[PDB]
């Protein structure tokens, strides 16, 4: 139902868990990292500059 | 024969237009490339590949 | 329509086979966006066939990569053709360029 | 790429320039003075540093 | 200690859509703040009154296609998204579009009412090719304010429209561009003090002695937080 | 909801020390946090009404190019450390005080000639140091109110007038939510004053002078 409270729900629930991202090859240990979340509105990942 | 054209017209035969950041009013220091170029949406929207 | 091209739009648009070419010269009788109906001039008309050449312009269809190729009109009631001009714009084409 | 674009654009320094020349109290100052608009990023001045 | 307040000194309608406006006197830098501020103001949130839904009378869906008809149902929706009315004092409105015979079909064939008014009545909206062709369509207009695409409307409903009333993205915001040019001006033989003279160019609907105020109102009210501290 | 723009409620005033804080307001409709945190800026840094030195007489000195002996710093230096001092001035357009000082020690801003109509609100500002046993100074300093920040563009000295108190105002927009968009605007506004107005209240003027523009076509 895509609730309103749901959304309260999940911006709890996200609040300090790392998710991984990695990008296809990984020739080393660098491209795979640990990020803390944050919500957006749009569908791409939001990835940082540096 | 295109700064012949730009003569033509108005406008500056530059190339070069300065503008101004909506943001704040203020004038971008030095003057900046403003054109008409034709972009095309590429077959590869994000909808179909999250 | 590109503000610059190199004019192989003209060739390109024509000979994909996806815009409606007048196939004789004539004068437009009546254009219904589906249906455009062109009165060929009697110079090429057949002395028994009928002497009015149809055209059912293809609407919204599947593409091979799932988009729509509906071809809409551009020729006006009552305006003059000559065989080989682009009567209805395809998909990607307009005016018989090519403009992506 | 981009942001040492940025930091190259922001230090470097010009022969003559607006407010040239002058005695800035602090770095803070010397902001406030660009961003008032009586300065040019470019400027050669003497700051008190710390 | 000097402040002067500025006031409307002039405004020069030189046409329906374009118009300035001097705004005199304003002391220092003033002329750069009201000029933005006003700016950003008068493009985001100037409400205004567009097409809402269309309704055809023997249409199903907006990629079909009338009988008779030079433009597709989509291009009809199209143009009925370029037009500009004005309503008085109401919230909705229902307009119908008859029409018959070869020929265009402009806006002067919808239904005058008292309290619409249109901006631009050589608006034309689709071409008849037939003797007998003919459409009617019962037009709906709604004011407010911003961009609201016809997907996030829908889904904010939270009721199933009817087969056959279809859904055009509207835009509320009536102005197209605002410009702000800042001049000194001869007062009290005194100079920096600048005149700022703000053109707009809208599509008709209002007039800038009215957006001006609307803006500067918005604007006050949204500052009355950083004095209430 | 034709005429209801959303009204933000500060969710903090986030002070870090005395002189600077951490203003945030929010929510804010997008395009709404540049539009005032701008002009906000704006009105401050150039704008803002106050009290500084703008002209001093040194003993015996032509200008700051002569490097006169017993101080321990320049006069160049001493000039800049002198705009340096901030001052709350009542009443008065300008003013000329005196500053006199004598035997080896720093030179601070509780020396000056306090008129009680006259508060300088750091007198523990140091001025320059003296390096000598009959080291003594005597210096005419002319205090002015004015506007904004008037630069050195005009026996006297002319000095840079920081007549606005907002050391330094920058702000930030940030996302922010309700409980159907993401797309509103969260201003964090960081001030850091001279220290004669509280930098809460100084905002407080700011939009106060602003909303007066808009007074005349707001109903």
């Amino acid at each position: 139902r895509e609730e309103a409270v749901v959304w309260d729900i999940l911006d709890e629930v996200i609040r300090e868990h790392p998710v991984l991202l990695n990008r296809a090859p990984t020739l080393h240990r660098l491209g795979i990292q640990a990020f803390e979340p944050v919500l957006i509105e749009g569908k791409a990942i939001q990835l940082h500059p540096l | 024969e295109i700064k012949e054209l730009l003569k033509l017209g108005d406008l500056p035969t530059s190339g070069q237009i300065r503008l101004y950041d909506g943001r704040t009013g203020e004038q971008f220091e030095r003057p900046v490339t403003v054109g008409y170029m034709y972009m095309l949406k590429l077959n590869h929207l994000v909808d179909d590949k999250m | 329509k590109p503000l610059v091209g190199t004019g192989m739009e003209r060739a390109v648009a024509v000979d994909s086979g996806v815009t409606a070419v007048a196939k004789r010269g004539g004068v437009v009788q009546y254009v219904d966006a589906s249906r455009i109906v062109i009165k060929v001039n009697e110079d090429e008309m057949y002395p028994g066939e009928a002497g009015i050449d149809i055209y059912n312009l293809t609407k919204y269809t599947r593409s091979n990569q799932n988009t729509c190729i509906n071809q809409m009109p551009c020729v006006s009631l009552g305006e003059p053709v000559e065989r080989g001009d682009v009567l209805a714009d395809g998909p990607s084409t307009d005016l018989g360029e090519l403009a992506l | 790429q981009d942001v040492v674009l940025g930091l190259y654009y922001m230090t470097r320094d010009c022969v003559n320039a607006k407010g040239e020349g002058m005695v800035l109290t602090g770095p803070k100052e010397a902001e406030r003075l660009y961003r008032s608009g009586l300065a040019s990023l470019h400027a050669r001045v003497k700051v008190r540093i710390t | 200690t000097e402040f002067l307040k500025p006031r409307l000194v002039d405004i020069e309608q030189v046409s329906s859509t374009h118009a300035k406006v001097t705004l005199e006197p304003l002391e220092r830098g003033f002329g750069h703040t009201l000029g933005n501020a006003l700016r950003r103001i008068l493009l985001s949130s100037m409400p205004g009154c567009a097409v809402t839904e269309v309704e055809i009378d023997g249409v199903l869906h907006e990629y079909s296609t009338k009988e008779g008809v030079q433009e597709d149902i989509l291009e009809i929706l199209l143009n009925l998204k370029g037009l500009a009315v004005r309503v008085q004092g109401k919230d909705e409105v229902i307009l119908t579009l008859n029409k018959s015979g070869i020929g265009p079909v402009t806006a002067a064939d919808i239904t005058h009412d008292g309290d619409v008014e249109i901006v631009k009545p050589q608006h034309v909206i689709c071409h008849l090719t037939d003797e007998n062709a003919s459409i009617s369509m019962r037009i709906k207009v709604q004011r407010g304010r911003g961009y609201v695409p016809a997907s996030t409307r829908i889904h904010s409903e939270e009721d199933e429209r009817p087969i056959g009333r279809l859904l055009v993205d509207a835009c509320y915001s009536p102005v197209e561009r605002i410009a702000y040019n800042v001049e000194a001006a001869r007062v009290e033989q005194r100079t920096d003090l600048d005149k700022l003279v703000i053109e707009m160019e809208t599509n008709g609907t209002i007039d800038p002695e009215e957006a001006i105020r609307r803006a500067a109102t918005i604007l006050a009210e949204q500052l009355e937080a950083f004095v209430d501290l």
